[PDB]
């Protein structure tokens, strides 16, 4: 105290040993004023007193722990109150800091009536509303005063926030009349844009925009919203020169994250889609650091042309490891890489998708997404592992993950289509996977209990007809066209979609109607090529070349199922290098004209060429074994024998024996 | 043994600043000693526990 | 719909294999599998929705 | 002035992927000393701390994805783990042979406890409520319910009457197993807690958020004794000792500290993680401490009475 | 002096009287005969299985770096072979293990 | 008569988008001349200088995203590329047949450069190690570890036994290649580097900002011998030319301005690349500078010795 009446500067250090020591009630209630006063002046964040003491001692937390032992202990007293209310307002515990401004407005009452019970007022309020209960904070606005710029601008809020837009607009217009400090113009006509366009009327909001815009300087606030609402807007146009403006004479500007995703956003307006990831792949050039972007790199390249999925993986790896509160989207991001990715690695444990989606969903189990990820990692999982044929795992847990996601998606504030498509998508994935278990009582009780709920959206519907039709067909049966026709039907209603197309040919296959299957695989491929996919366009037209193939296989007449093949094997080879593919053509020339030279030449080349599949080298290595036993050279076949024994192999040589003694 | 024995003092500081009022050397001293002690230069003795 | 029907002889020759092709992932990434059945992709619906 | 600490045993690895959760009992009347503990596998290993070495005894397994919590009881022989997989089987610790399975989802359990008389084996649910399962006698008598968010922390006080739970986005309930009716709610923190622990004699209630602090409320009344702030990263565990005169605490930084209730101040800390640490427990008399880590190992502490 | 070291040591286990505690005067003259002599092997190969399985399992408490650097395994080496060097410009943790 | 600096070539369009890493080698003292560019696509391409002009040999990819560095080896004709995702091929340089391609962990190698010999290629880490990869021999040979934030730039001597080593937070770190010992830390900038180069003869070096400024140090003590405030924006890359008289120097503000050691004033700027220019570099003698700009132009210019 004697330090503090004379004025020296180690008065606020002997306070805080005071605190220290044992509790006593001066000691405290200084330390906490103390506190404040040097959290008020903003001269300070480079100073070593604020950086150090404040942020080094956990100054904040000490003073609150404070202040709640004295208020209990007096509690008769409003700065106390205040002083605790606005220490939570900085630990953003924000209920309790409500509780402490409501209770300073009951001391308060009846004794000053003067500007501090308005201010008192104006806080509450404004913090009622700042969590829910915004019928209370417009009642505590109403009872005061509104003369001044704070009470005006705090009531236009709660209105705006609870709805009555044309009242927050007169609100915010009334609070425009009284400015100074023209910053705080720039920013009421900021919000004027804002909240009169809720309601439509967008013309306006951009003209005034623009009217903001004429002050003497921008504010790096209205610039934002001005491209934000050309992005609400199609035809971006005003967009770009808003962008160019912003980046111009504006650098104070320190998140370096929103300018980019801004960026992204207008290349992804024009529909570029590759441009995009190019962009911030420039951005995080740019920055190295940051972990956000490298983040929203793999965000980006999972959604836009998901064929880099090594450097997704990579990216989302590198933005896990630079931080660890970065660990819930990154984790996410780098799992659904990997689920894109497929296989393509050294079938090294402790790293496929399960694990890290696993880490994921440990991490941060409230989103939705993670839960789908989930599913389709089990599924992923057990086709994988069906390929190596060990065993299927994870068999039954679809339902608890439907019903998983479901409830997360109840709590989520507001992305509408986001959760319908993620709720649709993960109803798709439950059923189809319930289908291949092979629990179909489920799946159809559980289609049942949907349909019921609303009328018919024509995607659900093909979902219980593909349910009803999973006993039939499996079997071999005859199928009348009347159930043929209605199947045509229900795939038709909702078209653009290239699954849908590819089962029912699978259909057609099934119980055979060739031609017509190449029809429907010839329309899937048209839709997946029109609609710029990538995955799509490959899978039907290597599925139509198999169908080809196999049909030709029996031997038959009309020897045109080849030159089908010819022309789909030629179309991949122009995309990419699909080792199927090569396979496929060779195995179409052995067929046709089994013949000695270029037959065996095309194979025992791919069979001999490293980089290939290990199923796709075995079936080659099989036939060329045939083929080889066809034109005799005993030599040969001995040197396929140990390219068998220096790898593992049971069928190849198994034949070789059943054929070296016929 | 140079470090041992100077853990001891930076840990017999801590002691005297809180005695004299000075709550900024407390929170210097706190941490220079847990920055200090943490391998084989303070591996625990065999023939003590 | 021109065909309405296909005989087709089903075990032609017992020497050969059946060819079943299983796809992972979007990233063109092929395989072929031993049993005939059905065919097999992974994923069917696309990717989840991140 | 401090005590003389420092390790007793290091196993090197094992598991073979993260570990996410420990349980030590000294259940049995004579000397048993076992350890549970289990990891981003099906398996549930079961060690036991022998003479001066851990000894692999059982490495039993039924679960099809990485257990999140495990939990064993004092009393009986027998053990509880829960994963994501929706099945909450419990095994037999004498035999290494499941008992039960009960299925319940990541809408219906997320995190075990027993009860102090190994009875009711309460999980913490998606919806906000706590459902208390039935040991030996079946499922779900009765769920307690608090209008909340996703809840992670479930505590017994080791003398009944009380039950807490802390929840996503902060908030803190606690139960009284009397009549099942909320006495009062804390508002804690800012951020996850996913951990929370009573004392013994049950009138000290220690959280752990997920900002780095460590609040040390206090039981049949609101009041808080100050925050113990002195990590610098997530908190994930905090196990209190068996007399009310130290706690421990393990964070993300990859550092185990020992703090103490008295003066709310760390005595010492061990720095001999590489990776996260997401389990610590005491042991009968608390003079060891067990710490399983995001790296596959297993670290067994000395702090002496 | 290596001479004098291996002639010594010749003449003393020839004899009953093998444990025997040299006493130098300065550390560089202490190391420098424990590191000229190399060659005894005084040890059998069941005293040498105990030497090493507990030298192990008192070692192997502390991390990786820590048990590999120089003093540690020239140390080890000198032991299993049953030769020792207690000065004090050695880590405390040996002193121990010495003793 | 002055033979003057002419601006005495333009390619309008080199690549698809911007430009980022270019390389000019003299290996061949036959008429070779071959520069490599990598270009922010999977795309890296080579280019030759065949008597006044660059005609296309052959453009190789293979590459996740952008490509960030390249650099060619004085002993045999082979080229190196690095990607971000910490990938990095070696070329043949006379065929485009990708020889190796070192992998790299999701952490290993941001920038490459090679040893005199053509040995080492030394290369960068995010979080502050300096590992090494043998060239054509070896994987993960060793590595040279500090303590410090992201890596951008790395240097590397000629003679040998000296490797500086700039870093985001601004401080230069030099280590002789003999032991590992790190001769002596300086302390440099406040703002990241992005580039650091020797002379032939290595005795000066000279360090660049993001601040603007340009940092002349003495290799043999700490001596900030020079400061340099010319550039308004950024400094991106410098280099020398194989006498100690001059060097060049790239800033983001779309000019490259070539300063001199003897009386450290700029002599000449140049004015083109609308866009910011992100290499630059010097022929087997002072005569001809190359200047790759963020824009899809490469400029060759001209400075008699």
């Amino acid at each position: 105290l004697i330090a503090e009446a004379v004025g020296s500067y180690d008065t606020m250090d002997l306070f805080r040993h005071t605190t220290e020591l044992n509790m006593h009630t001066e000691g405290a209630l200084g330390y906490a004023y103390w506190v404040c006063t040097t959290l008020q002046d903003k001269s300070n964040r480079e100073t070593e007193l604020y950086q150090y003491n404040i942020l080094q001692m956990n100054a904040i937390p000490a003073a609150q722990v404070i202040l709640n032992k004295y208020v209990e202990r007096i509690q008769n007293y409003a700065p106390a109150f205040t002083m605790l209310g606005y220490l939570n307002e900085h630990l953003q515990l924000k209920k309790e800091a409500a509780n402490a401004y409501q209770r300073a407005i009951l001391l308060l009452q009846t004794a000053e009536d003067q500007d501090t019970y308005n201010v008192a007022i104006r806080n509450y309020g404004r913090l009622l509303c700042s969590t829910g209960e915004y019928d209370k904070a417009i009642q505590a606005f109403k009872s005061t005063p509104l003369e001044v710029l704070e009470d005006i601008i705090g009531f236009a809020l709660a209105l705006f926030m609870k709805g009555l837009y044309k009242e927050s607009s007169k609100a915010y217009e009334r609070a425009l009349s009284i400015v100074e400090s023209e910053q705080d113009k720039a920013h009421i006509l900021t919000a004027l844009a804002i909240t009169e366009y809720k309601q439509g009327k967008t013309d306006v909001a951009k003209t005034l925009l623009f009217k903001c815009s004429i002050l003497k300087e921008p504010t790096t606030e209205s610039l934002q919203a001005l491209c934000a609402l050309g992005l609400a807007m199609q035809d971006a146009t005003l967009s770009k020169a808003a962008l160019n403006e912003l980046l111009k004479h504006i650098k104070h500007k320190d998140s370096n994250y929103q300018r980019c995703l801004l960026t992204s956003a207008i290349y992804a307006l024009q529909g570029r889609s590759v441009a995009v990831q190019k962009q911030i792949s420039k951005a995080v050039h740019s920055n190295p650091g940051d972990p956000a972007l490298w983040s929203l790199l793999s965000r980006v390249v999972a959604q836009y042309a998901q064929r880099n999925a090594k450097g997704g993986v990579v990216a989302g790896n590198v933005a896990h490891i630079l931080d660890s509160n970065h660990g819930k989207k990154a984790l996410l991001y780098t799992a659904v890489n990997q689920l894109a990715m497929g296989s393509s690695s050294a079938e090294d444990e402790k790293n496929t998708a399960l694990k890290t989606i696993q880490k994921a969903a440990l991490l941060s189990p409230g989103d939705p997404a993670i839960w789908a990820g989930l599913m389709a990692a089990c599924h992923a999982d057990d086709k994988l592992a069906l390929v190596n044929n060990t065993q299927p795992k994870r068999i039954d847990l679809y339902l608890a993950l439907l019903s998983a996601v479901s409830a997360s998606i109840k709590d989520e504030k507001f992305f509408e289509n986001y959760n319908q498509s993620l709720e649709k998508w993960s109803l798709s994935q439950a059923v189809t996977g319930l289908i291949d278990t092979g629990r179909i009582s489920e799946a159809e009780t559980l289609c049942t209990k949907n349909l019921k709920s609303n009328p018919d959206q024509p995607a659900v519907i093909l979902l219980l007809r593909q349910v009803q039709c999973k006993p039939l067909l499996e079997s071999q049966k005859p199928l009348p066209d009347a159930v043929l026709e209605e199947l045509q039907k229900t795939v038709m209603s909702n078209s653009t979609s290239v699954p849908a197309w590819q089962w029912l040919a699978h259909v057609y296959q099934s119980q055979g109607m060739m031609r017509a299957a190449e029809m429907c695989y010839r329309k899937s491929l048209q839709l997946a090529s029109q609609r710029g996919s990538w995955s799509g366009k490959l899978s039907s037209l290597l599925r139509l070349a198999l169908l080809a193939l196999k049909v030709c296989m029996a031997n038959i007449s009309n020897d045109h199922w080849p030159s089908l093949v010819q022309e789909a094997t030629t179309e991949a080879l122009k995309l990419c290098f699909c080792p199927l593919a090569v396979l496929l053509q060779a195995l179409l020339q052995f067929k046709r004209k089994m013949g000695a030279r270029e037959t065996r030449r095309l194979l025992e080349r791919v069979v001999y060429q490293p980089g290939y599949p290990k199923s796709i080298a075995s079936t080659a290595r099989w036939y060329l074994l045939r083929h080889l036993y066809a034109k005799d050279d005993y030599e040969l076949i001995d040197v396929l024998v140990n390219n068998a024994k220096t790898h593992g192999d049971t069928r190849a040589l198994e034949l070789n024996q059943r054929l070296s003694s016929q | 043994r140079c470090i041992q024995r100077l853990a001891e003092m930076c840990r017999s500081l801590r002691g005297a600043a809180r005695l004299v009022g000075e709550p900024v050397l407390g929170a210097k001293m706190e941490t220079a000693a847990t920055l200090l002690r943490r391998d084989i230069v303070f591996a625990a003795s065999l023939y003590t526990q | 719909m021109m065909e309405t029907e296909r005989l087709v002889l089903p075990p032609p020759d017992p020497l050969d294999l059946p060819l079943r092709a299983v796809e992972l992932g979007c990233t063109g990434h092929w395989e072929l599998l031993n049993l005939p059945g059905a065919p097999e992709s992974s994923l069917p619906h696309g990717l989840p929705p991140c | 002035m401090t005590n003389q600490y420092g390790i007793l045993f290091k196993q090197e690895q094992a598991h073979d992927d993260a570990i996410w959760s420990v349980a030590w009992g000294t259940n049995k009347k004579e000397n048993s000393e076992t350890v549970v503990t289990g990891s981003l596998d099906d398996l549930v290993k079961v060690w036991k701390w022998r003479d001066e070495r851990l000894d692999l005894q059982w490495s039993l397994e039924g679960h099809q994805l990485g257990v999140v919590s495990v939990d064993i009881s004092h009393t009986l022989p027998i053990a509880a783990s829960s994963s994501l997989d929706a099945h909450i089987r419990l095994w037999d610790l004498e035999n290494g042979k499941q008992i039960k399975s009960i299925d319940a989802g990541p809408v219906d359990a997320w995190t075990l406890a027993f009860s102090p008389d190994s009875q009711y084996l309460a999980t913490g649910t998606h919806v906000g409520k706590v459902n208390i399962f039935g040991v030996e006698s079946g499922k779900k008598e009765y769920s307690l319910d608090t209008r909340g968010k996703f809840i992670l922390s479930i505590a017994y006080s080791p003398d009944g009457k009380y039950l807490a739970s802390g929840a996503i986005d902060g908030i803190i309930n606690i139960f009284d197993i009397a009549t099942g009716k909320l006495l009062h709610t804390l508002e804690g923190h800012a951020m996850p807690i996913r951990s929370l622990t009573f004392s013994p004699d049950s009138q000290l209630l220690v959280t752990a958020s997920d900002d780095g602090y460590i609040k040390i409320y206090d039981v049949q009344h609101a009041n808080l004794a100050g925050t113990l702030s002195g990590h610098a990263s997530w908190v994930l565990n905090v196990a209190f000792c068996p007399d009310d005169t130290h706690f421990v605490s393990s964070s993300s930084d990859k550092s185990v500290k020992v703090w103490d209730v008295g003066t709310r101040t760390c005595v010492h800390t061990f720095f001999d993680h590489q990776d996260q640490v997401w389990g610590v427990k005491y042991n009968g008399n608390g003079s060891k401490i067990v710490s399983v880590g995001d790296d596959q190992e297993i670290h067994i502490y000395d702090c002496p009475i | 002096d290596r001479g004098v070291y291996l002639s010594l040591l010749a003449s003393l286990r020839t004899r009953a009287q093998l444990p025997v505690v040299v006493f130098t005067f300065s550390r560089g003259r202490c190391d420098e005969q424990a590191s000229g002599l190399t060659s005894l092997d005084l040890t059998t190969s069941s005293e040498k299985s105990e030497i090493h399985l507990f030298l192990q399992r008192c070692l192997a408490r502390l991390r990786g770096s820590d048990r590999q650097l120089p003093q540690v395994l020239h140390m080890s080496e000198l032991l299993n072979r049953g030769l020792g060097v207690h000065h004090s410009g050695i880590l405390p943790i040996l002193k121990e293990i010495v003793e």
